[PDB]
């Protein structure tokens, strides 16, 4: 994929030609973008609108995302409660979309040097998963556990 | 030596004070002094005592509002008499109450 | 903003015109309201607009000045606690002197342009030569360790800066730009390296606190080493993000080793403002890790933990002011009976010294959280490294406290009436920030 | 008399001090005290460090002779008479994922060597 | 109603330590043990809700105490049968305290500040076990780490003190580190950090290694018990408390909350701190320091037991739970010996007349330390000594600690009551009042009421075991109590002396960790800041 | 293990999740374990006396469950050849 100075231009033109109709009318949810802007750059900061906007689009989705979370988490707590000794088995599915939405938060925005979340030991379990195939076709023995059916509450 | 002027408005040395010990009695400090023993110390405490009350009374409603009881209790509790979100107490059979 | 910045250009302003016998009055007086006007700057900020609040310009590249979530603490931080430095000077030179060094730093904090910054937070270069270096209490030794670092990290930051202005064409924050230079992310690198100490460039901020006045003291634990963090998240981050990638594993040597060797030299310490300096030092590290890491709970943690210590070592600095105002003693060996001698405050000092140590009531647990779990997320033996190593703070603070906290003694030395008052806005800010209200 | 007793105040420095003063603990009271009691001077019931290595020593084998029998030379079929609690299979099989359990050694279960394995997990998280 | 005994204990701290000038030494006399009353009445009515009724319910105080992006945490109180029983054994013994302080420190300057911080430490420990998440857990671990370093350093002109609250508030700080990088492993892999979620079935050991080495701190073990034996300088109700319930169990409460302990690890560092604690107990001569080392001993007991079987978490509360009561009396009786005969030394102790009550307190709660059959020691100790059997290793060091436990304990009641006078022909007085007479009827009461409702589900359980096996416990008790009032001589004087000096784990860190200590701060200092890089 | 059969497990999910039994207990002796948890949490105090009816029960059912236990190791040991 090459991008060429003529093509870098007209994206310009067009970006310009957003700005324009963002500004015609006033909008108080203006840094709280609903879509983000599309593009093919190389680079965002090419392009100082398409910038700014994907980053307030972003901020706007992970605070939905957190508070999201903090839901999932609840209706797991009142799950727990509710069932008693019979919460493992009941409250395995709304354990594992809690998790998965935990995943979901904090790898999106991890950073340059962050580590990926392991919530639910499932890339953990899958790795084993992997290795335990291997050593079984290749007829190694595996220094390592097998994998599990459940590694957590959910995942 | 001579008792500096300001010593007639400090207090004295109080009963459960022993008469041998000698402290300072300038020294002021929030939780009291050496030995303590105010007059008036029987209104302090009822004061205390109310104080105490209403703050009682106020935790108490706090916690009504927001003690979430989400499982059946096997048998009746006290809380039933004051809290009115005591799900039905169900047995260890099952049989509802 | 405009208000904010207006009332900043107002105080040194007022000094002018003032009987030259209301200057400490009118001086309180226009602390309040830069702090008022500060509070109303909040009032007007949207959370809406996500990425700057305000930003205003009066002309030109120089003057854009803007608040963003840092920003907008480390200046709330110093309206809150210059009143305190105010009330705590007394002198018409003083008082000129503060308020300047004041303006200077607080009109930095603001500063969306890397020159404009470097002209407004280096114009207090003579003014703490002078301040350290007074008659009788000062040293010329730390006054010429603090003016040389500090002209050493700016020169090299200022040449970053014309570099970064030649290439780009300009160096205001609000436009975007990135670069992979790594003799520019040294340049820029090389100030926040001195200014908030890491060893082995901590050497300058111990000598400039012991030998600075009480007022001085404050102002420069409670903000003046936050300045490396607002040039960190508005300077540094969104151009030189890649070089602090590529060296994030000599950086997290350096602020690790800072952090060990700063408390390791806090236990060799007999007076009591070098023992709030260098743990001051250590305390700087995890803040500078955390942003490192270049991730949201970084970034937060680091903020709020800066507000931490602005709130915490302030409170140290001034009691250990209190204290040697009765005294006429700093060293630990002859202060004993504190316990008994100053009931009211030994109370606040076991107070504050419980919230350096990060005890849960206190805004230094939840914000050592936040940071701990930033680092976590990066390498769990980056987390367990600063976790570890925590507990020779508690050494020499303990054995501080025990050999302040009793003994024999002859002399009644209690706060007054104006140190209590002095410390109340202190304590209440630190209750209220240690129960969330962060 | 809790309160009020005598004390003798420790008399005040006479010579030049040395270097290493700080770790000496005196508060004006006579009998001051090392930072940590026996870093130097004299030493409780006149022991040195040599004589409780010597003695930790004799103890030592005696204390480990129990724990290294069952833990080494025993093994699961040979440490007790009888096999792990017998559950139900769907008891058996959630009580089994348990790592810190008790129903991994059965040796009469199919299952034995994934469950060994199981028992002996992950030193750190691979992710 | 379940918020209120908090509210109680935290009133009357504050009222005691911030008010107490309006209130006086008799106003503290008053509003301690009338909120401390207060508190047991709502920790009666949360145990019978919860424990006998299986009604457990979580108070939400407030969301968003932390809230950095993904992390939130709120302040949350959920009583479960756990935070039911030990909120309700904590302000049972820490009622009886509170009444027993007034006497006890009415020779004491500040008996206001002394009573503020005990209701703070009450508090503190009853906000440890009804947290519902790891940080309310933590808050309640400091809290009680700290009231801990202002009560044994209370006498302040004493170095020996301030050098003992210090050793406590380092060995904390070590303990609550590894906590801290445990809780962060268990928030980054679970997502949060209530104990519904926090559920994990398998876990790698080194969270495992980071949980034991948090608990092994408030929970005296072994390597990291050289705190406690200090912990002596204070005043006697603070040992009480300490030992009994809000410090030494915390440990074991954490490891029964989240079970990611390894069976291998916790019974041999249990069975080992059971009989070094015993050893060190048979040597030790000061009454306070053999009741310390008995606690040890105990708390070994119930750290081992969690290796045996399932029903160890279960049996270890239930011992815990016992323990606090018999241990608490044992403190108070001795705390109030010491003060009738201004002595600390059991060679000068012997028969005199005294109050009935303390007497047959002192015997009974050495009856249960001993394993009396038929008290609620003995049903405690027997289930896990039972239980234990199967570990081989375990079950021989629980019982060589048996023995030393019912040697010494004998040597003690031996020494405190039959064995003639000791004391000098001076005039030597501490009159009882009615508060004192209450607080020991509290005690026996707590003891009397143990043995009827009992300690656990599974106490009386049967466990498969030959006549001779599940009787053995009493044999071994009953010739160590009879060797013990005999006096004889079991060990030679090099093993005595060893015994002493507890082990010379102290020597060892005062000669090799703290020499090493400051000689890195050295090297950091002077040779480095201060030297090569400091103008001359 | 094949030889000494399992016995019936009379107790059903719903009434072991019912009466609060945790999971290790489930263990065949289930119904009896609830007869006697009721009853001892019905009689809070008294229980120790009251209560000795179920608890003898639950002991008997557990012996027996001991013995098999103990047959099917030394029918494990008797196949593998030690003994
Ligand atoms: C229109 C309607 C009217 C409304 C009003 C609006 C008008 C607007 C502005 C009008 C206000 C008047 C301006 C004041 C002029 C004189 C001020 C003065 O002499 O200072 C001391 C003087 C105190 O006099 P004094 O106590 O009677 O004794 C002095 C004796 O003469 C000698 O005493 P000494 O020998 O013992 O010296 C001891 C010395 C100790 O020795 C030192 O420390 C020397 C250090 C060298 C300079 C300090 C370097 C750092 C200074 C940083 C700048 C401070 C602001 C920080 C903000 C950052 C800006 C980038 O300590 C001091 O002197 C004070 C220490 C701090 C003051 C330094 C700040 C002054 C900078 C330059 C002054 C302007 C002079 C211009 C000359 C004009 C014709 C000659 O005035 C003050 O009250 C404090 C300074 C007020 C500063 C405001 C001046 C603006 C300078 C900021 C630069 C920004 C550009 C300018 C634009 C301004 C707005 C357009
Ligand atoms: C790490 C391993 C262990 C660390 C050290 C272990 C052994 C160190 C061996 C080195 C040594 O013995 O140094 C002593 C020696 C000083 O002699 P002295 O016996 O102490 O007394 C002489 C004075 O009269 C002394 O009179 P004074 O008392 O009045 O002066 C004292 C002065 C004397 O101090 C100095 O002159 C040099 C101070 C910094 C030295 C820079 C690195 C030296 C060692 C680093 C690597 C060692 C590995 C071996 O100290 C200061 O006040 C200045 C320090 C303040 C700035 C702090 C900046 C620290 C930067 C690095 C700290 C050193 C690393 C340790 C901490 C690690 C943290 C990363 O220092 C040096 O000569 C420097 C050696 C290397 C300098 C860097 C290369 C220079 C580049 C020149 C290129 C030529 C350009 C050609 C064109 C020329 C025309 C313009
Ligand atoms: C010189 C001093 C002399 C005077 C002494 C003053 C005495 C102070 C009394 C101590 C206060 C204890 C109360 C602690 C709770 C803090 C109150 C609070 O924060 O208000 C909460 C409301 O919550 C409450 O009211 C809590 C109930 C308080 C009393 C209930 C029981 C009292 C027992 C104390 C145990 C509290 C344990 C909490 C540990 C974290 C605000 O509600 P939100 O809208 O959700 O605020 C957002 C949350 N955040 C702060 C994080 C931003
Ligand atoms: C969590 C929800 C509710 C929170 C309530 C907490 C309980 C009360 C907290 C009150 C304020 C907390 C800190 C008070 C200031 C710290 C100073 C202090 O506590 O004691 C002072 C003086 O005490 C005071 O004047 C104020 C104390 C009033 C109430 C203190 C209760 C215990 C403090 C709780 C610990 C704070 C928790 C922080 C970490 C969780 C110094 O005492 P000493 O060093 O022992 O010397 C006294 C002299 N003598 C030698 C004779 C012993
Ligand atoms: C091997 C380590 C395994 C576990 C580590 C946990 C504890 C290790 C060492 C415990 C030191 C804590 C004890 C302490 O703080 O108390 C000292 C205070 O000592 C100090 O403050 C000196 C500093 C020691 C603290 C750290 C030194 C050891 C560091 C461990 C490793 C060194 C470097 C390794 C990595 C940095 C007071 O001494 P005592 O005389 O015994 O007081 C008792 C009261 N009585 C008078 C009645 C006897
Ligand atoms: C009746 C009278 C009561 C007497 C005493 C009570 C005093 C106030 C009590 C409650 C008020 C709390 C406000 C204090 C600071 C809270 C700031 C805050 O959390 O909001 C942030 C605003 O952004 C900002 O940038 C705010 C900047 C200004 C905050 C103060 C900066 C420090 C100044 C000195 C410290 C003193 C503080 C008091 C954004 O919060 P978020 O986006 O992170 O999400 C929230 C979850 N964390
Ligand atoms: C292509 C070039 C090749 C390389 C060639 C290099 C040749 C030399 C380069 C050195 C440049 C550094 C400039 C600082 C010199 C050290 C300070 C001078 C020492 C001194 O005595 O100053 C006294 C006080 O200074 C103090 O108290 C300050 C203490 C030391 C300051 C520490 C320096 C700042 C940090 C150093 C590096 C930091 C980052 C580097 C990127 C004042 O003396 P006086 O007034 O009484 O005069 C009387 C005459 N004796
Ligand atoms: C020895 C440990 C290093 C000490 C530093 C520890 C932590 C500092 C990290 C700061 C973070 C951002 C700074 C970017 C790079 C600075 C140092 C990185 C390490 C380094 O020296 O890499 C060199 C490249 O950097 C460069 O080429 C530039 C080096 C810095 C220049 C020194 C002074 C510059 C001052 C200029 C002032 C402003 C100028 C603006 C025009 C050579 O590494 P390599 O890639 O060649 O690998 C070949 C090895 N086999
Ligand atoms: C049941 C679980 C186990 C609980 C504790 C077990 C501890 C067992 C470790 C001791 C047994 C092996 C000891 C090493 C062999 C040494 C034999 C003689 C010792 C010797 O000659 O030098 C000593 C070295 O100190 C030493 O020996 C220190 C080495 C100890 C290694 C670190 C292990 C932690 C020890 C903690 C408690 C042990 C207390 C007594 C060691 C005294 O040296 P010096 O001071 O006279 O030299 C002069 C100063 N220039």
């Amino acid at each position: 994929t090459t991008a060429t100075i003529e093509e870098r231009r007209a994206f310009h033109k067009e970006v310009l030609d957003i700005v324009q109709s963002k500004l015609a009318n006033k909008n108080s949810e203006w840094a709280r973008p609903e879509e983000p802007i599309l593009h093919n750059l190389k680079s965002e900061k090419e392009e100082p609108h398409v910038y700014y906007h994907n980053n307030n689009f972003r901020v706007t989705r992970q605070l939905i995302h957190f508070e999201k979370t903090k839901i999932f988490e609840d209706e797991l707590d009142k799950c727990m409660r509710t069932h008693g000794e019979a919460k493992y088995r009941k409250c395995q599915e709304i354990a594992k979309r809690f998790q998965a939405s935990c995943r979901v938060a904090s790898n999106l925005e991890r950073g340059p040097n962050a580590r990926k979340r392991d919530v639910g030991f499932i890339y953990q379990n899958n790795k084993l998963r992997e290795l335990e195939k291997d050593a079984k076709e290749l007829g190694l023995n595996n220094p390592f556990p097998p994998s599990s059916p459940r590694t957590t509450i959910g995942y | 030596v001579p008792e500096p002027p300001y010593a007639k408005y400090l207090a004295n040395k109080s009963h459960y004070c022993p008469p041998d010990f000698h402290y300072s009695r300038e020294i002021y400090a929030p939780y009291g002094g050496y030995f303590n023993d105010p007059k008036g110390w029987r209104t302090n405490t009822a004061i205390a005592t109310l104080v105490m009350l209403a703050g009682a009374y106020a935790v108490f409603c706090f916690g009504n509002a927001r003690e979430e009881r989400l499982r059946a209790p096997k048998g009746w509790i006290p809380s039933q008499l004051w809290n009115d979100n005591v799900p039905t107490p169900v047995d260890y059979r099952g049989k509802v109450l | 903003m405009s208000l904010y910045l207006f009332m900043l250009f107002l105080q040194p302003l007022s000094l002018s015109f003032v009987s030259r016998s209301f200057s400490k009055i009118s001086s309180l007086m226009m602390s309040f309201a830069t702090l008022w006007s500060a509070v109303y700057m909040w009032f007007t900020s949207n959370g809406a607009n996500q990425t700057f609040y305000q930003v205003v310009s009066w002309g030109s590249d120089w003057s854009t000045f803007g608040v963003c979530y840092t920003s907008l603490y480390i200046s709330l931080l110093c309206a809150f606690i210059f009143p305190i430095c105010v009330i705590l000077v007394q002198g018409y030179r003083a008082l000129s002197i503060l308020i300047c060094i004041q303006t200077a730093v607080s009109l930095s904090i603001v500063s969306l342009h890397m020159l404009a910054f470097y002209a407004l937070f280096e114009s207090s270069l003579l003014l703490f030569f002078i301040l350290i270096g007074r008659r009788k209490y000062g040293s010329l030794s730390a006054a010429y360790n603090i003016s040389i670092y500090t002209f050493i990290s700016a020169l090299g930051f200022l040449i970053s800066a014309f570099w970064l202005n030649w290439s780009f064409g300009s160096v205001c924050a609000l436009l975007p730009n990135e670069e992979a230079n790594s003799f520019v992310a040294f340049g820029i690198f090389i100030l926040l390296w001195v200014k908030a100490p890491l060893v082995p460039f901590h050497l300058w901020l111990p000598e400039a606190h012991v030998y600075a006045p009480t007022a001085g003291s404050v102002l420069l634990a409670g903000v003046l080493l936050k300045i490396s963090i607002v040039g960190l998240h508005v300077f540094f981050l969104p151009i030189c993000a890649s070089s602090i990638v590529k060296a994030f594993p000599l950086i997290l040597s350096i602020c690790l080793g800072s952090f060990i060797f700063s408390s390791f030299s806090t236990l060799k310490q007999i007076d009591l403002k070098k023992i709030v300096a260098y743990s001051s030092i250590s305390h700087m590290a995890i803040v500078f890790l955390s942003s490192a890491t270049n991730s949201g709970l970084g970034i937060q943690g680091a903020v709020l933990y800066c507000i931490a210590h602005g709130l915490i070592s302030p409170g140290l600095f001034l009691l250990v002011g209190i204290l040697y105002k009765n005294t006429n003693t700093k060293l630990v060996f002859y202060l004993r009976g504190l316990s008994q001698q100053a009931p009211v405050w030994w109370s606040v000092w076991v107070f504050f010294m419980l919230g350096n140590l990060a005890f849960p009531l206190f805004p230094n647990f939840i914000a050592e959280v936040v940071c701990l779990s930033a680092l976590f997320k990066n390498h769990e033996l980056y987390a367990y490294a600063f976790i570890f190593f925590s507990f020779v703070g508690t050494v020499y603070s303990s054995t501080v406290l025990g050999r302040l906290k009793g003994g024999v003694s002859s002399q009644c030395v209690d706060a007054s009436r104006l140190d209590v008052i002095s410390w109340n806005p202190l304590v209440l800010a630190t209750v209220v920030t240690g129960i969330g209200y962060m | 008399a809790g309160a009020g007793g005598p004390v003798k105040l420790s008399p005040p420095v006479d010579k030049p001090l040395p270097y290493n003063y700080d770790f000496w603990m005196d508060n004006g009271i006579y009998p001051g005290q090392p930072i940590y009691d026996g870093m130097f001077g004299s030493m409780v019931g006149n022991m040195s460090l040599e004589y409780m290595a010597k003695g930790w020593l004799v103890l030592l084998p005696i204390l480990s002779a129990p724990f290294v029998y069952e833990h080494c030379i025993a093994d699961d079929v040979t440490r007790n008479p009888f096999v792990p609690r017998q559950y139900p299979s769907e008891v058996r099989e959630f009580l089994a994922l348990f790592k810190n359990g008790f129903v991994l050694n059965d040796y009469s279960q199919p299952d034995y060597e994934e469950m060994k394995r199981r028992q002996s997990g992950l030193l750190t998280p691979i992710y | 109603m379940f918020l209120l005994a908090v509210y109680f204990l935290f009133f009357s701290a504050i009222a005691n330590g911030f008010f107490g000038r309006y209130l006086g030494v008799r106003g503290s006399q008053l509003l301690g043990p009338s909120a401390l009353f207060l508190a047991l009445l709502c920790s009666g009515t949360i145990f019978y809700e919860v424990c006998i009724q299986g009604c457990s319910t979580n108070i939400k105080l407030f969301e968003n105490f932390v809230y950095s992006n993904e992390l939130n945490v709120s302040a949350s109180f959920l009583y479960d049968p756990l935070a039911a029983t030990m909120t309700l054994t904590v302000v049972w013994i820490s009622c009886a305290v509170h009444a027993y302080q007034n006497l006890y420190m009415r020779g004491d300057g500040s008996q206001t500040l002394f009573t503020s911080y005990l209701s703070a430490f009450t508090g503190f420990m009853l906000i440890l076990v009804a947290g519902q998440n790891l940080v309310m857990l933590f808050i309640g671990w400091e809290g009680i780490g700290v009231c801990s370093y202002l009560l044994i350093g209370y006498y302040g002109s004493r170095v020996s003190a301030v050098k003992s609250a210090n050793k406590s508030l380092i060995v904390n700080k070590i303990s609550d580190g590894f906590l801290l990088g445990s809780m962060l492993y268990l928030w980054f892999y679970t997502g949060s950090f209530s104990y519904c979620s926090l559920a994990t079935f398998q876990i790698p050991d080194v969270v495992s290694i980071l949980v034991l080495l948090g608990a092994i701190g408030k929970s005296s073990q072994l390597f990291f018990h050289v705190w406690l034996a200090d912990a002596m300088e204070g005043p006697t109700p603070v040992s009480a408390l300490i030992h009994a319930a809000t410090l030494v169990t915390a440990g074991i409460y954490v490891l029964c909350k989240l079970n990611l302990h390894s069976q291998s690890a916790v019974g041999i560092l249990g069975a080992a701190t059971a009989l070094m604690g015993g050893l060190f107990g048979l040597a030790a001569n000061d009454l306070k320091r053999v009741i310390a080392f008995s606690t040890c001993s105990q708390l070994g007991y119930m750290m081992a037991v969690l290796s045996t079987c399932d029903d160890g978490a279960d049996f270890a509360m239930g011992h815990l739970v016992s323990h606090a009561g018999f241990k608490a009396t044992l403190f108070l009786s001795a705390g109030l010996s010491i003060a009738k005969e201004n002595n600390n030394f059991l060679n000068r102790y012997g028969s005199r007349q005294g109050s009935p009550t303390l007497s047959f307190a002192t015997t009974i709660a050495s009856l249960n330390l001993l394993g009396f059959p038929e008290l609620g020691g003995f049903y405690s100790k027997e289930s896990i000594l039972n239980n234990a059997y199967i570990n081989q290793g375990v079950s021989i060091i629980l019982t060589l600690a048996t023995f030393l436990t019912a040697f010494y304990t004998s040597k003690v009641l031996a020494q405190l009551y039959l064995f003639p006078y000791g004391n000098g022909r001076q005039q030597k007085s501490f009159d009882i009042d009615a508060t004192t007479l209450i607080c020991f009827g509290l005690l026996l009461s707590e003891m009397l009421l143990r043995i009827f409702t009992g300690s656990s589900l599974s106490q009386n359980m049967t466990t498969n075991l030959p006549a001779h096996i599940k009787n053995l416990p009493f044999w071994v008790a009953l010739s160590g109590a009879l060797s013990g009032l005999a006096t004889t001589n079991l060990f030679s004087s090099n093993f005595m002396r060893f015994f002493g000096n507890r082990g010379g784990f102290d020597v060892f860190y005062a000669r090799k960790c703290s020499n090493v200590f400051y000689h890195n701060a050295y090297v950091s200092y002077t040779l480095l800041d201060r030297g090569f890089l400091k103008l001359y | 293990a094949d030889r000494f059969p399992p016995p019936k497990m009379v107790a059903t999910q719903e009434e072991m999740d019912n009466a609060d039994i945790p999971y290790k207990y489930r263990d065949y002796c289930a119904h009896l374990i609830i007869d006697f948890k009721e009853c001892r949490y019905g009689h809070p105090l008294t229980w120790r006396i009251n209560c000795a009816h179920e608890l003898h029960h639950y002991n008997k059912c557990s012996y027996i469950e001991f013995k098999r236990r103990v047959a099917i190791a030394i029918e494990e040991k008797k196949r593998r050849g030690l003994m």
